[PDB]
Order: structure tokens, then C-alpha cells, then sequence
């Protein structure tokens, strides 16, 4: 069981700072409201489920028994987004960022485009 | 004897990690918060606060939800330097749920205890993610839950007044209180909104990043199935607010429980006509 | 399954824009309060059930087991209003519009005749 902190998570996504018009602090704001930095956060729905720190949907990004016809773009089983190792979570989130964009996460436009100082980690 | 507490509290820490995965022991949160007096009453020993806040919670059979609420809110409310009280208005029976009527009771039942001048009306499953989100009233009616996670952290609509709100005693009296004729889910928040606007008032909100809120994930309820009369009722608030409200509120108090963390008032509020 | 956004629903309701004199953002506002953009929104009453994004009732408009005597004005099973295609949902809604008007959805009068500017998709 692993739960990051704001700055602890920040140093881990350093390669993402400047990744396609994306500021790391805006992305930190995003995950705080998305999962609260919790590697084991999970949201269960009727047809779908969202897994881990990046809340990655089994609809198309990963693979589960719930949605067997998922495209499985990250080419991985969904509950690998529940280990304490987000090394693979980052690899998939990077694909989300590259394909859908940072607004896959609803909280970015709504909350994380201004007042970014609280999410800065220096 | 005691000075006036500042406009802004020094104790505020901002963003708070909210989790619902762990077990909560009401006995422990009590010892966690020793300054909270029997019945869920707290007032600063350091200052005198202008915010005399009665916090009303409409309730039936969500004790596990109530645990988490008290677990997170008491510490927030104390760091906000509020002269507050916690009222859980519990609906006795197995009949259709009436959120707005329970709120009316809470207003009337809290006044018996103390001279409250502000009233936070809060659902039991709504937790704030920032303690800068003030749980007290303003010059205008205050919408506190303005960026809910179930809504993608956006206001679903600009006339939405659901979830958590704050009304001064005079704002609550100007609109004849809340409606008592909305049985079931939905609408009462829209009607209450209509009452305020028709009285010249406007909705005051914190900015999105402050009014953030997590909701405790739960399956819908049979005793609160969606009200099919609501959309017809919302459209005639201007004509019904005078007849239905605080003036036409009746109930029967079955029980009053003074718990360490909250005051629970079990009430018979009747049945739909 | 499917739940639309204010912007996704906007592109799918083009052919209905102005139908009955009801503008696009009226619909979007109306269906939000009505179903929340959920295509699988089901609300069943004592003697009826409302289906899908438009919450079409089985009392009169669709073929259902619960209401086997239904007039079935829209020639369709009520269950096709729970899929992820709203093509035939719209064609029943056009028909509800023709006969009953916008007032089949009482949310429109209540919440969707003022401040329509928010229901526009930005870009
Ligand atoms: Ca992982
Ligand atoms: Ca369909």
C-alpha cells in the first residue's frame, strides 16, 4: 500500500514537465483531485472501472474481465495499476497524455489551470 | 475578557487528503477532538467568533456516512474558529424521504438550544477538500459544495444549489424557510434557489479550487426514489413559497440524543399528501 | 455503455435543432436534468418506467413487458432506449414533440428557459 505526497510524486514525473504543453504543477493538481496520490484508489461503475493513481479506465486503456473487448492500448492488465510501482502507471498515463490529452482527467480544466503555486514543488 | 477572532484563521492548512477506505471509531475522534462539548458543540477558547453556526444534516440510516463526516468536519470546523453545533435530523419511519423538511426542523430545533445566526445545511456524504472553504454565512446565500467530484469538479449548472449551503438567519426567514412538500429525491434545492432569487438575493460561491468536495460512493435508495412531481413544482415556487414553508411546518419530536460528537433529533415529519 | 457530455450531445442533436421551435441548448439543458446525459438512465414508477437519455415512458410510447397494453406510439421496444445509439431515441422524441410538445419534459419549463448560454459547447 503506497500513497505519495505532492512533492514526492512531483520528482517522479520530472520527465513529464514540458511534455506536450503540460506543466507538472497543473498535472499535480490533477492527480490530487483525481486519486489523492493514492496508488490503490479505485472507482467502480456498472460497466467500467478506474484504476490507481491516474484513474485509468478499463474501457479502452487496460484489460479486465469486466470489459473483454477493451482496446487495451497500454497493453496491460488493469490491476497492475494497483501495485506500489507506478512505473507502469506512468507509461500508460503517458499514452493517455499523448492520445487523449491532459483533459482525459476532468479536473484539469475545472481546477488546475490557475492557482498553481500550491502545487509547485521547487 | 476575550478578543475578536480574525477574519481569516491562522490554523487553515488548505488541501486535505480525503479517504473512505479506512475504519473510523467515533470514540477515538472524540478523544481526537477533546474541545468538542457534549452534543457536538465547539467554541474557541482563544477568541469570540461572529459565526454562530448551526450545522444541519438530513439523515436516515447512514451511520457509516455520519462517522466519516464527523471524522473530517470537526477538525476543519475547529480550525475555522466557528462557534458551531452539529445537528443530525433523523427521519423516523420507512416512508419517502423529505430532505427539505428535515432541514426546516433542524433550523427550528437548533434555535431552542442557542442563538445561532448562521445555518450550514449539509448532506451527510459531502466532505470538503480545502479548509479555506468557509462553513459559515455571508451577506448573500452561500453555496459551499460548488465543485463536486461526481460532476467532474464543475458546477453542473449555475442555478444549482444542492449539496452544502449556508444561510444567515435572516436569509432563511425572508424566504419562509424551505419547502415541506417535496417528497423523494431532487428539486428541493432548485426550489430553494428560486425562493432566494425571487426575494432579490443572489448566490455567493467560493472559487472552484476551494469548494471542492468528495462524495461517499453509495447505491441509490428505495426510500428516496426520484420525485416525479419535482419539475412541475419547481416551476411554481413563486406561488407556493408563501403557502409552503416554515409557517406551515409541523412535526412530532420522537427523540433527542446528545452524543459526544453530534445532537441527533429523531422526528416524525409525516407522509406525502 | 454511454454517458454523453454537453459537447458530445451537441453534435448528435443537430438534426433536432429547431425541431418544434426548440433550440439545441434547450434540449441539452432539458435532458441533463431529465437523465444526466445517461443512455441507461432507468426510473420505474408504480405503474410505469421511463427509459434512456430522453426518459421516454413505457406508459404510451414503447413496447414493454411491464406495460403490455401500451399504445406503443414509437414503434419500438423500450429497451432500445438503453443502448449507446440515440438515433431512434431522437426519432421517438421528435414524435413526442409533435404530439405533446416540449412539455412532456417538465424540466424544460422549470430549469431550461433562462440562462441557456451555459449549455453551449465551447470548442
Ligand atoms: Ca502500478
Ligand atoms: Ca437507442
Amino acid at each position: 500500500a503506497k500513497q505519495f505526497t505532492k512533492c514526492e510524486l512531483s520528482q517522479l514525473l520530472k520527465d513529464i514537465d514540458g511534455y506536450g504543453g503540460i506543466a507538472l504543477p497543473e498535472l499535480i493538481c490533477t492527480m490530487f483531485h483525481t486519486s489523492g496520490y493514492d496508488t490503490q484508489a479505485i472507482v467502480e461503475n456498472n460497466e467500467s472501472t478506474e484504476y490507481g493513481l491516474f484513474q485509468i479506465s478499463n474501457k479502452l486503456w487496460c484489460k479486465s474481465s469486466q470489459v473483454p473487448q477493451s482496446r487495451n492500448i497500454c497493453d496491460i492488465s488493469c490491476d497492475k495499476f494497483l501495485d506500489d510501482d507506478i512505473t507502469d502507471d506512468i507509461m500508460c498515463a503517458k499514452k493517455i497524455l499523448d492520445i487523449k490529452g491532459i483533459d482525459y482527467w476532468l479536473a484539469h480544466k475545472a481546477l488546475c489551470t490557475e492557482k498553481l503555486e500550491q502545487w509547485l514543488c521547487e | 475578557s476575550l478578543p475578536a477572532c480574525p477574519e481569516e484563521s491562522p490554523l487553515l492548512v488548505g488541501p486535505m487528503l480525503i479517504e473512505f477506505n479506512m475504519p473510523v471509531d467515533l470514540e477515538l475522534v472524540a478523544k481526537q477532538n477533546p474541545n468538542v462539548k457534549m452534543g457536538g458543540r465547539y467554541a474557541p477558547r482563544d477568541c469570540v467568533s461572529p459565526h454562530k453556526v448551526a450545522i444541519i444534516i438530513p439523515f436516515r440510516n447512514r451511520q457509516e456516512h455520519l462517522k466519516y463526516w464527523l471524522y473530517y468536519l470537526h477538525p476543519v470546523l475547529q480550525r475555522q474558529q466557528l462557534d458551531y453545533g452539529i445537528y443530525v435530523i433523523n427521519q423516523a419511519g420507512d416512508t419517502i424521504f423529505n430532505r427539505a423538511k428535515l432541514l426546516n426542523v433542524g433550523f427550528q430545533e437548533a434555535l431552542k438550544d442557542y442563538d445561532y445566526t448562521c445555518f450550514v445545511f449539509s448532506d451527510v456524504d459531502l466532505i470538503p477538500m480545502n479548509d479555506h472553504n468557509a462553513y459559515r454565512c455571508f451577506s448573500q446565500p452561500r453555496h459551499i459544495s460548488v465543485a463536486m467530484d461526481k460532476f467532474g469538479f464543475s458546477l453542473p449548472y449555475v442555478q444549482y444549489f444542492g449539496g452544502v449551503s449556508a444561510l444567515s438567519k435572516q436569509q432563511f426567514l425572508t424566504i419562509n424557510g424551505f419547502p415541506n412538500n417535496y417528497w423523494g429525491w431532487g428539486g428541493e434545492d432548485d426550489d430553494i434557489f428560486n425562493r432566494l432569487v425571487f426575494r432579490g438575493m443572489s448566490i455567493s460561491r467560493p472559487n472552484a479550487v476551494v469548494g471542492t468536495t468528495r462524495m461517499i460512493r453509495h447505491s441509490r435508495d428505495k426510500k428516496n426514489e426520484p420525485n416525479p412531481q419535482r419539475f412541475d413544482r419547481i416551476a411554481h415556487t413563486k406561488e407556493t413559497m408563501l403557502s409552503d414553508g416554515l409557517n406551515s411546518l409541523t412535526y412530532q419530536v420522537l427523540d433527542v440524543q446528545r452524543y459526544p460528537l453530534y445532537t441527533q433529533i429523531t422526528v416524525d415529519i409525516g407522509t406525502p399528501s
